[PDB]
RNA sequence: AAAUUGAAGAGUUUGAUCAUGGCUCAGAUUGAACGCUGGCGGCAGGCCUAACACAUGCAAGUCGAACGGUAACAGGAAGAAGCUUGCUUCUUUGCUGACGAGUGGCGGACGGGUGAGUAAUGUCUGGGAAACUGCCUGAUGGAGGGGGAUAACUACUGGAAA
RNA sequence: GAGACACGGUCCAGACUCCUACGGGAGGCAGCAGUGGGGAAUAUUGCACAAUGGGCGCAAGCCUGAUGCAGCCAUGCCGCGUGUAUGAAGAAGGCCUUCGGGUUGUAAAGUACUUUCAGCGGGGAGGAAGGGAGUAAAGUUAAUACCUUUGCUCAUUGACGUUACCCGCAGAAGAAGCACCGGCUAACUCCGUGCCAGCAGCCGCGGUAAUACGGAGGGUGCAAGCGUUAAUCGGAAUUACUG
């Protein structure tokens, strides 16, 4: 239920960096980011409209590591909820436990954050929570376990987290290794390069 | 010192292999009476008593006179429990007897003295020497005319190719029969039929040379007995416990089933000589019989007992551990735990019965085909038992299948029969043909009869073909592929997805064997 | 009538096969396909792609 | 006769009983005349694991309905706590 | 306060075009089957066809607080004897704890299975009048005095058994 | 019988199966498992009345294949895992080549970290409310007896069961496959075959330079599932009431 292949391949196919690595090293120094993977990568074939919608959907799905079945459930839930479908879907995706752990900087990559959640090292409201897909709600405080609080990778990720922009919907205390999800992130806080309207019309044929 | 240890030590397993019309069933009945399970014993065909032999549960004694179905009876002796295995013996069958022989720790061969050792016994003895199993020789029907003891001993030793040692020596032949033991104690039966029905009175008199005994029996017989006895001592080696264990020498006891005399003596000797069960060897490691944890293998499976509903019973020897009712026993082959809700044991006596089965006791398990021959049930260990004979079939006949439909019915019946050891089915890779082979002609006849009886197909057969089965295994890579391409037509798949070379002629097999030496041709799978 | 897919077959008369439906556009009157790998019809030999459609076990390395 | 009993309406290993007024001949989870409450046997704290419409229950007992042993104990518990 | 938020087309007639018009596909879904592969857990589901035939086990009993009774256990009372001087072996007494069989009350019309038959004698929606209803519940009162049987059982007897 | 024209009740006739001393009897799984048979195809001859409910009983209690559970099946839905971070000598090998190189490719090897799930050992809720013995009080009566109701004390009641869950140990080990790549439709090249073998849901490829067959490399979509088939609706405004 997890993609176990090369991570940079996905980034090359999408053209941009999907943040699948820590970010300590320059992306260009590890891959040919502007070139699609494989033997016939040099050519840039003219993509169809269905193609650009599918590419955007796959781009988001690979960004957050979600699979198709889970993603379609997320879309159904978002469509069911009140308001803008795209904002609801982005909020639902952003409400995942491992995603919030990555935003708080406990894990360098989202895959590392997911392994952290799954390996019983995170506690939501003091209770141990193991499910990577756990939806967190407003005013919830999340923290590392006492046993896992001495891991080198956690601090190694916290220092790296400073290089990236700080989320305005979270409050993290790097000393005690705790954060607080006070509200669901507004679209203006999210990266504007994602055209979520493509996904919301791709899935509603 | 512990009770389980004492019980495994007391348990003994012995099987009887006999020639046609040798009185094995009658002997079995006598054994139960001596063991005290039954107060009275009845001869086959009800010649002297109303009761019938225990071994012949069915009507086989009236139909032919020999047991056609395998029977296991457990009887208790003096501070010991003995497991008795009865196997039908014929050239036509044989393979089933070999499976039973592999499972049983020790074996006894019963032959009527007049009929002799002559045929099928050498083959049985050969399988026992291959496993180095201890063998006991029992002479039968002493009430009838009996040939010279020295001559009988020499001929049986000559056919067997193993040393023959006589525990009991006959001083009488024909109408009057008496015998003498190695301890010099003389056992006599005054009443031929008077004590036959009940337990025979134990009138054994100490001292080889006794004047009253000499006067009572023939004087000439006593003198001849003394000369024959000293000559036997010099000519043939005295019984050695180690040699018997090794299988080098076989103990011989002379007894009469009809007379009911000598069977008790044989039982006493067999119980002292017989040892506690040897550790069986699994492919992973040898498993100790004493060690806890339930380990067993199914030597034989009986099917189609009831026509309307099929209730397969699997005879399994639990080599290690003690069975408990409702215990979950892991099947190694399927890698799954099966609860043994129902397990049939044979008390064979006037006892209440107990659910718990000790190690070395045969257990029948009811199933719908779930259990298969050679399956291993273990408490938790992933160990697969070894030693199943799986001999090659001969005189193969193709199944024509005149009616195009009912093939799935035929296929289900053929695979089920193939799962048991009665018949082996081979399919050539080149063409879609079904060829069925069995070790014996009457085995084919039984298979065809059973198939018609419950799987109810036309089963047209005997289409002309000539074949011999040799299983082919090659460890080397890139050589076996060449062998397959060279003789694809000859090669045929066998059950269990095993590749077997089919030889038109023995000479063809020899030529095939000389060519491609890296590839190994195995008679037994 | 049923079309026997794949390259090469061991099918002779009196063989029990399994038809599954699906016509071939370019044959008049053939409307069904026989599944490869069911009760007697062996799979297509030396097939390494689209193996599931013709019933061949995975080749062990 | 008319009885007031429990209807097992829940998932495996996590039961939840619905206190219903049913004709005693009918099945446990089957036909009932009126539903008068629930009982969650495994409920945690801060949430009501039992609520009974005592007015209707009293009305049915006045109408001749009998009461089960477990239903009697639950009414006893509710009246003792409240 | 909420209880809804909802609608994509494409290929293919022609040298090329527009329209009419059929075929096919992308989507969702199943009591599913087959082919390849296969690690764990949670919640559901599993004869759709032959309402074709069923071996074996269980699936309706209970009440001695309705009644004669003891067929077994297990205690007591009269005892009797090996008398270890206290009840070990044995005769009675249903006297008690209970109870095989029988009479009697209640339940076998509930629970559970299937959709053959039935196109309306059924089902769903909504009205009625000419009705009964053990066990549960409210009121008003009765509950007196007799009789002849019959199982169980005893004796004989038919039948291989029922 | 209150309630049946009554699955495990009665009688008769018919077909079937069984016992027989041949005179005569017994039975009806479309109850739970379970067997032949039909079919593409559908499970265990399991444990317990511990909970809910039903029958009888004043009650203790007895019966319940209803029911609660367990066994098999990826049959469906959902969650998790098969590692994570760093790592250019862009390693070797495969494939393509304009012979310059490109691609598989941070993928692997190496370095550091983690032990989820499976394995081993230890602890441990809840589904259990009741019911039975002793009291104490109240109501009834001549009665402080007997019975009923409510408090308190005492031992107790789990098939699941090695429960869920939690803690500790060793080690990246024990865990990735399926379909497709001419257009519809996201994803392209080389080699063998020459209207043959073959593909196909439609248009249509292949007749000795095939992005359409078969194999390899690469890629695309899904993922403990993936394709194909059967069946219904949609697209079909192609029965149009809306239209």
């Amino acid at each position: 239920a997890r993609y176990l292949g090369p991570k940079l391949k996905l980034s090359r196919r999408e053209g941009t960096d999907l943040f699948l690595k820590s970010g300590v090293r320059a992306i260009d120094t590890k891959c040919k980011i502007e070139q699609a993977p494989g033997q016939h990568g040099a050519r840039k074939p003219r993509l169809s409209d269905y193609g650009v919608q599918l590419r955007e959907k796959q781009k988001v799905r690979r960004i957050y590591g979600v699979l198709e079945r889970q993603f379609r459930n997320y879309y159904k839930e978002a469509a069911r909820l009140k308001g803008n479908t795209g904002e609801n879907l982005l909020a639902l995706l952003e409400g995942r436990l491992d995603n919030v752990v990555y935003r708080m900087g406990f894990g360098a990559t989202r895959a590392e954050a997911r392994q952290l959640v799954s390996h019983k090292a995170i506690m939501v409201n003091g209770r141990v929570v193991n499910i990577a897909s756990y939806q967190v709600s407003p005013n919830d405080v999340v923290s590392i376990r006492e046993k896992a609080k001495k891991q080198s990778r956690v601090k190694a990720a916290l220092e790296l987290a400073e290089q990236r922009e700080k989320p305005t919907w979270l409050e993290v205390d790097a000393g005690k290794m705790e954060g607080t999800f006070k509200r669901k992130p507004e679209r203006s806080d999210l990266s504007a390069d994602i055209n979520e309207h493509l996904i919301v019309e791709l899935y509603s044929k | 010192l512990s009770p389980y240890l004492q019980e495994v030590a007391k348990r003994r397993t012995f099987a009887i292999i006999s020639h046609p019309d040798a009185g094995k069933t009658t002997i079995t009945e006598k054994v139960l009476l001596f063991g005290q399970a039954i107060q009275t014993a009845g001869t086959v065909k009800g010649r002297g008593s109303n009761q019938h032999a225990k071994s012949d549960w069915m009507e086989m004694e009236k139909q032919r006179g020999i047991s056609i179905t395998t029977s296991v009876m457990q009887f208790p002796y003096h501070d010991c429990l003995v497991n008795l295995l009865d196997t039908p013996g014929h050239e036509d069958f044989s393979e089933d007897t070999y499976r039973t022989l592999t499972a049983v720790d020790c074996c006894l061969m019963v032959i009527d003295a007049a009929k002799g050792v002559e045929d099928r016994t050498r083959k049985l003895m050969e399988v026992t020497r291959l496993r180095d199993t201890p063998i006991l020789t029992f002479m039968n029907k002493l009430d009838r005319d009996i040939r010279d003891g020295m001559e009988l001993l020499d001929e049986v030793e000559n056919e067997l190719k193993i040393g023959c040692a006589p525990i009991t020596w006959p001083i009488g032949c024909g109408k009057l029969f008496k015998g003498v033991y190695h301890l010099y104690k003389d056992e006599t039966y005054l009443y031929q039929s008077g004590k036959g029905h009940t337990i025979q009175e134990v009138r054994i008199v100490k001292g080889l040379n006794n004047p009253d005994l000499d006067a009572a029996v023939g004087e000439d017989l006593a003198q001849q007995l003394r000369d024959e006895l000293e000559l036997v001592k010099g000519a043939s080696n005295e019984f050695d416990k180690e040699l018997f264990l090794a299988g080098e020498i076989t103990p011989v006891f002379f007894g009469t089933a009809l007379g009911n005399f000598g069977v008790d003596h044989m039982l006493d000797g067999l119980v002292e000589w017989a040892p506690a069960p040897m550790p069986r060897q699994t492919d992973t490691r040898t498993v100790e019989a004493s060690e806890d944890g339930g380990g067993g293998f199914v030597f034989k499976i009986q099917a189609n007992m009831d026509p309307k509903h099929r209730d397969r019973v699997a005879f399994m020897r639990v080599v290690s551990g003690k069975y408990e009712k409702g215990m979950k026993l892991r099947q190694v082959r399927t890698a799954k735990d099966v609860v043994i809700s129902d397990a049939l044991t044979f008390m064979a006596g006037d006892r209440s019965h107990v659910e718990e089965a000790y190690p070395g006791d045969i257990l029948g398990l009811h199933n719908h085909g779930t259990i298969q021959i050679g399956d291993t049930f273990t408490q938790g260990e992933m160990m697969k038992f070894t030693g199943i004979p799986n001999f090659a079939p001969e005189l193969f006949r193709r199944i024509r299948l005149k009616d195009p439909l009912k093939q799935k019915q035929l296929l289900k019946g053929l695979v089920q029969l193939s799962e048991e050891g009665a018949v082996q089915v081979f399919r050539p890779i080149s063409n879609n043909d079904l060829i069925v082979g069995a070790v014996g002609v009457l085995q084919f006849d039984v298979v065809v009869a059973r198939l018609k009886s419950e799987y109810n197909v036309e089963a047209v057969y005997e289409s002309v073909n000539v074949a011999t089965a040799r299983w082919v295994e090659c460890k080397d890579a890139k050589k076996f592929e060449e062998f397959k391409r060279k003789n694809e037509a000859a090669l045929a798949l066998d059950g269990g997805d095993n590749l077997a070379y089919i030889a038109t002629s023995m000479v063809n097999l020899r030529l095939a064997q000389e060519r491609y030496p890296d590839v190994q041709f195995h008679q037994t799978r | 009538t049923s079309y026997i897919g794949g390259e090469g077959h061991n099918l002779q008369e009196h063989s029990v096969i399994l038809i599954r439906g699906g016509r071939v556009k370019d044959l008049p009157g053939v409307r069904y396909h026989t599944v490869r790998g069911a009760l007697d019809c062996s799979g297509v030999k030396d097939r390494k792609q689209a193996r599931s459609k013709y019933g061949v076990k995975r080749p062990k390395a | 006769m008319v009885t007031i009993r429990l209807a097992r309406h829940g998932a495996k290993k996590r039961p939840f009983y619905q206190v219903v007024v049913a004709d005693s001949r009918n099945a446990r989870n089957g036909r009932f005349i009126e539903r008068v409450g629930f009982f969650n046997p495994i409920a945690s704290e801060k949430e009501e694991g039992t609520r009974l419409d005592l007015d209707r229950i009293a009305h049915w007992v006045g109408q001749g309905a009998t009461i089960s042993d477990r239903v009697a104990a639950l009414i006893k518990e509710v009246n003792k706590a409240a």
